[PDB]
RNA sequence: ACGACCGUAUAGUACGAGAGGAACUACGGUUGGUGGCCACUGGUGUACCGGUUGUUCGAGAGAGCACGUGCCGGGUAGCCA
RNA sequence: CGAGUGGCUUGCUACCUCGAUGUCGGUUCCCUCCAUCCUGCCCGUGCAGAAGCGGGCAAGGGUGAGGUUGUUCGCCUAUUA
RNA sequence: GUCGGGUGAGAACCCCGACGGCCUAAUGGAUAAGGGUUCCUCAGCACUGCUGAUCAGCUGAGGGUUAGCCGGUCCUAAGUCAUACCGCAACUCGACUAUGACGAAAUGGGAAACGGGUUAAUAUUCCCGUGCCACUAUGCAGUGAAAGUUGACGCCCUGGGGUCGAUCACGCUGGGCAUCGCCCAGUCGAACCGUCCAACUCCGUGGAAGCCGUAAUGGCAGGAAGCGGACGAACGGCGGCAUAGGGAAACGUGAUUCAACCUGGGGCCCAUGAAAAGACGAGCAUAGUGUCCGUACCGAGAACCGACACAGGUGUCCAUGGCGGCGAAAGCCAAGGCCUGUCGGGAGCAACCAACGUUAGGGAAUUCGGCAAGUUAGUCCCGUACCUUCGGAAGAAGGGAUGCCUGCUCCGGAACGGAGCAGGUCGCAGUGACUCGGAAGCUCGGACUGUCUAGUAACAACAUAGGUGACCGCAAAUCCGCAAGGACUCGUACGGUCACUGAAUCCUGCCCAGUGCAGGUAUCUGAACACCUCGUACAAGAGGACGAAGGACCUGUCAACGGCGGGGGUCUUAAGGUAGCGUAGUACCUUGCCGCAUCAGUAGCGGCUUGCAUGAAUGGAUUAACCAGAGCUUCACUGUCCCAACGUUGGGCCCGGUGAACUGUACAUUCCAGUGCGGAGUCUGGAGACACCCAGGGGGAAGCGAAGACCCUAUGGAGCUUUACUGCAGGCUGUCGCUGAGGACUCUCACUCCGGGAGGAGGACACCGAUAGCCGGGCA
RNA sequence: GUGGAAGUCUGUUAGAGUUGGUGUCCUACAAUACCCUCUCGUGAUCUAUGUGUAGGGGUGAAAGGCCCAUCGAGUCCGGCA
């Protein structure tokens, strides 16, 4: 996360570094099968280590509220 | 740092060479144009009214 | 008074150019004779330094490899199609009539054939409202209604990348990265802090502008500079 | 090329109800200035002697360099205060 | 109220220098004035003494150290003949 | 540098030797650019050389640079030019689009050379030996051949493979030293050919329900370990090369740590990290060809740029030579280089100065200020406050240890690695030199790193993330251009433009009157053409009607310019200072009052505060962290001072040699007064004064330097400003033409845009030419 | 414990910068130099080479800073006696 801040940049720039990088690094599910190895490659682009489905979602989060909301209509 | 004789010492860029047509060293290499004929740049030498005085 | 920075810019010397050379591709819709046959198949998923969101490499059957927008909710593997007759899935770019009412749209075409131009940016993208033989309604991310020929064509689903915007720059450092890949003068100078010379809110013995901010739609370039022909300012009210 | 002060005795006296409290004169000292000197105390003393770190001359012996002594201890003469 | 002296202050004047007479304060080092703070000799006293108060001669010598302030000035301390 | 000696008419500095030194990322080795013969030899000293010279980068004459396999060439990069097209009055000018060409010598990509030998001077170029690449030819094979692979690529962390080097063990060869037995050097051998294969990818086999595995991450019934296999690397190993080469001789063997090079894994981006030619894919024998251009040298405290043999400036590679140590640090020493950061001789060598050493007792009294100097120091153990955005503050502070000798312990495979124990023992002192922080506290400022006045300002100024407003749907907003055209834009509102405020935190009050921008507007004002009357046989000209933008008028709007008072218990002019903050970097009065602190404090801090004349994005307040930022306090420390002394080194002084500049109306040994355009060596009156010279610190010559920056003057200049005068682009608007069909409307054919086209969209509008009105420091 | 993030710290690694000394120099070694002192030092970093922007124009993390010792409008020649 953040901690690599030190002191300087304040509570809310090293706080919403923190959750945005929280929700970046977790696991996520993938959209192929089930497994839960996708991972940030880059900006916008994700891959799941498990069967290499490389894939487009938000650009911190592997899916955006959103990006939900395409697949109802 | 001064641009005197401190910024003197990096001086050793070639520009102004051998023009081929007048044989003058106005022939900057990086433009390939004469300062002098203005080989590379006119057909015509390069010949200004102002090179002497208005009557003459 | 020498020319203020916004007039350099109109020259385009190298300092506001972009940096084409080092630009992958410029992202277009596919141009089909007809029929809607033109199909293809994700190939992988790169970043466009130019917009700084996704990007898909996709190969056809004809042989053709081209880089498209990639909107989100596309794979490596998976097949999208391009034509009138084309079927309803993220992705697949065709005509907005043949597009039911209520779906997120995005690279949306401007006039038939110019291969998109609204709603390409960022996790954003464009609301199909009306049908008509004449007429086709869209809800533009700025919530205009733009009202648009049925016959142009235009991408199912959100432009990929949303959330950008959420997670701030942090440090000058990161900024400054940023617009290195884009043809914008970077830092910048508060026209209050510059001379008398150099803009007109210029000079004085402190930092402030001698003349009010708002100004003129009719102002000769030189002295544009502020709140541009503001409907108003503040928040207040 | 000497200026000025404090102190001791004169004296708890003269004077004064009392409290308090002189001087002439004789001494001793301090301070400022001044001139000179080095027995003495102190400074210096990369003259000198010793201790020791690094390194190089194989070790040892004996030495070099470490800014104009490596650092440390001691310090004669002289010049000084 | 009246008469004056000096030329530290301030002001007035525009003679001197605009082909330039380097600022204020401080420092350092040197000669000087007297309108005398101390020191020497005097006078008067509302001069008992001690301690002062006012005046006279007198420029030999002295007239120091620090706290705030760029300060001059000045305010403050402790010493001081 | 000193003593010898050599050459020479001449020797401090030209050469040999010995002794003594300096250079260690350079003063060594290889080079790019630049220079251009400076390179080598001979003969020279009138010039050049900070003195001299027999020397030389100087003068003169001769000589010297040899390539299929090193470069260039070739390829493409940011980009450049040419021709065509269009613009322009026009060009040697100008944007777009086509085409062609150019664009990399250290340092982009790239078919191919290594060992040795040789010259006064070249050398992977010549010679000896060995090998390799390309093209053509021939012969055979081959019918494959273009899909693919390569060229070909970011930053950080990291594993394994591994040569050179270094070090250790041992043996051989040669040398050194002389109580001892140590110490130094050496022990070589290429390209190439052949050969081996680790990691990765993959296959079979297998069959784990918890095992496998890493430094780390991780792997798996969609099939783990194990077992076998395919593919697969080094400039690496092994054999050849080679009774080649090289060595006076021996002509080693093992090891650890391992630059070069090889090959994997992991991480980061609001940053995604070249292209092309070419190479592979795709065999072999033999022969033929491989042309042209560079090639010396310097590469810097004398060959480059700076007028100079300038203490300046100037890119790459060698970062693995030893001890030391964390180290590419200090320090000392090799290899190599040098004594040319090029004038010398003499004086216990005075005064004075420049670098510096040490100073008793005192310890900031010095001073605007602790300026300058000093103090602390490395590693280990104990220990650590307020405050804090929980990251930090912190190496807080404060306390103890530190060497050498002996014998061991533990960690590891081990190190010539690390961590510890016991005993022994010397000094004033054991990070013994070197290396190596002084600590604590209050306040102000800006949050932070960052930026800036090349050459007196490094800050509080700029920037910044963060915040806020504004413009715009892309045939856009904004900007360049005369135009043809162009940036933004390979861009599309989670955007890009235009501005302000400047991290986080708590908040950001009231005013639209004026000014500004924006919106509306019955009526009012408002140009020109056309329309009407008048007039003129036409025209000038008088008048009428209609009337755009703009304005009047109304609304909106201050995180828009900006404002937030006087009087009384409302008046100007819209409102009439809210939270905070407050004697402020804002407070005239002012050294405000009280307190802390001091012997004493125009200082600092806290409180108070009617604030001459604070205050909310002209941002207010608060605040941790950071700072060559500004003021103050304490401990420590000291020649800063009391109050100076002695010392060291370079000058200074005397001798040889070399040899300028400043400045000069004239006269000139003055001093005290006076006088004069009121500041005199030169007038007046006196006094004093024999001439010449050395050294000194600078009193005077209103000393020298600069036709005063300060001030005013001139019908001087420039830069900047605006509701100064007059203009101009530019924007808005009516009208004219382009421009056609049937105050409102339809249509298509011009013209516009999109589209590859068919066609799609717009449509007499837009664009463009002319005119008219409004605005108009953007510009003159 | 592992891991090794960072416009992070220390730092004369290299390199970059330029705080005080108001030192030395100030007819210099130098038309901006020397010494000690000091700042950054994995990044908004430094650097070579190539290349683009030209004069009322560039370029400017803005100092009216820089554009060949030349800048509140470069330099050359001309207008110009
Ligand atoms: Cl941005
Ligand atoms: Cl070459
Ligand atoms: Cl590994
Ligand atoms: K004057
Ligand atoms: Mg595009
Ligand atoms: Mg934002
Ligand atoms: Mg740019
Ligand atoms: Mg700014
Ligand atoms: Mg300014
Ligand atoms: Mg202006
Ligand atoms: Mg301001
Ligand atoms: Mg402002
Ligand atoms: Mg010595
Ligand atoms: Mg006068
Ligand atoms: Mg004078
Ligand atoms: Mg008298
Ligand atoms: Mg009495
Ligand atoms: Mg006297
Ligand atoms: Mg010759
Ligand atoms: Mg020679
Ligand atoms: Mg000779
Ligand atoms: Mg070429
Ligand atoms: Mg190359
Ligand atoms: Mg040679
Ligand atoms: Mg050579
Ligand atoms: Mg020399
Ligand atoms: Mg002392
Ligand atoms: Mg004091
Ligand atoms: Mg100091
Ligand atoms: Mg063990
Ligand atoms: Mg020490
Ligand atoms: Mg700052
Ligand atoms: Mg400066
Ligand atoms: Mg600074
Ligand atoms: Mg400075
Ligand atoms: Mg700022
Ligand atoms: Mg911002
Ligand atoms: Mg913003
Ligand atoms: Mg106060
Ligand atoms: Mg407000
Ligand atoms: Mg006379
Ligand atoms: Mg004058
Ligand atoms: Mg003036
Ligand atoms: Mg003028
Ligand atoms: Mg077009
Ligand atoms: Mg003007
Ligand atoms: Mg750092
Ligand atoms: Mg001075
Ligand atoms: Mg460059
Ligand atoms: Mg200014
Ligand atoms: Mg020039
Ligand atoms: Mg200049
Ligand atoms: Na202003
Ligand atoms: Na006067
Ligand atoms: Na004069
Ligand atoms: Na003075
Ligand atoms: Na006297
Ligand atoms: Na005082
Ligand atoms: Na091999
Ligand atoms: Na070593
Ligand atoms: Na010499
Ligand atoms: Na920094
Ligand atoms: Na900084
Ligand atoms: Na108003
Ligand atoms: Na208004
Ligand atoms: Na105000
Ligand atoms: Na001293
Ligand atoms: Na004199
Ligand atoms: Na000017
Ligand atoms: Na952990
Ligand atoms: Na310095
Ligand atoms: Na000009
Ligand atoms: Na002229």
């Amino acid at each position: 996360r953040s901690g690599r801040f030190g002191a300087r940049y304040g509570r809310v720039s090293r706080r919403r570094v923190a959750e945005i990088e929280s929700e970046m690094n977790e696991d996520h599910a993938c959209p192929n099968c089930g497994e839960d190895r996708v991972d940030r490659q880059g900006t916008g682009i994700w891959q799941c280590s498990y069967c290499d489905y490389k894939f487009t979602g938000g650009s911190y989060k592997p899916e955006t509220p959103g990006g939900k909301t395409v697949r109802r209509s | 740092t001064g641009a005197g004789t401190p910024s003197q010492g990096k001086k050793n860029t070639t520009t102004h060479t051998k023009c081929r047509r007048c044989g003058e060293k106005s022939y900057h290499t990086k433009k390939k144009v004469c300062s002098s004929c203005g080989f590379g740049k006119s057909a015509k030498r390069r010949d200004y009214e102002w090179q002497s005085k208005a009557g003459e | 008074g020498r020319r203020i920075q916004g007039q350099r810019r109109g020259r385009g010397t190298s300092t506001f150019r972009a940096p084409s050379h080092r630009y992958k591709a410029d992202l277009e819709h596919r141009k089909v004779e007809d029929g809607d046959v033109i199909a293809g198949t994700v190939v992988d998923i790169e970043h466009d330094p130019a917009r700084s969101a996704p990007v898909a490499a996709v190969e056809f059957e004809d042989g053709d490899r081209r880089l498209i927008l990639a909107p989100e909710g596309v794979g490596v593997g998976d097949e999208l199609q391009v034509g009138v007759s084309a079927e309803i899935a993220p992705g697949n770019t065709l005509p907005l009539a043949e597009i039911p009412e209520g779906v997120p749209v995005c690279n949306v075409e401007s006039s038939p054939g110019d291969g998109g131009k609204f709603a390409r940016a960022s996790g954003v993208n464009a609301q199909l409202l009306t049908h008509d033989r004449n007429v086709a309604v869209v809800k533009l991310p700025s919530g205009e209604m733009k009202r648009l020929d049925p016959q142009c064509r235009a991408t199912i689903g959100v432009v990929a990348g949303g959330g950008r915007t959420d997670k701030p720059f942090v440090k000058a450092g990161n900024k400054h990265h940023k617009m290195k890949a884009r043809g914008t003068k970077w830092p910048n100078v508060r026209g209050v802090a510059m001379n008398a010379v150099d803009h007109p809110f210029g000079g004085g013995g402190r930092q402030h502008p001698g003349k009010p901010k708002s100004i003129s739609r009719n102002a000769p370039p030189g002295r544009k500079v502020g709140d541009i022909a503001s409907k108003r300012t503040g928040r207040g009210g």
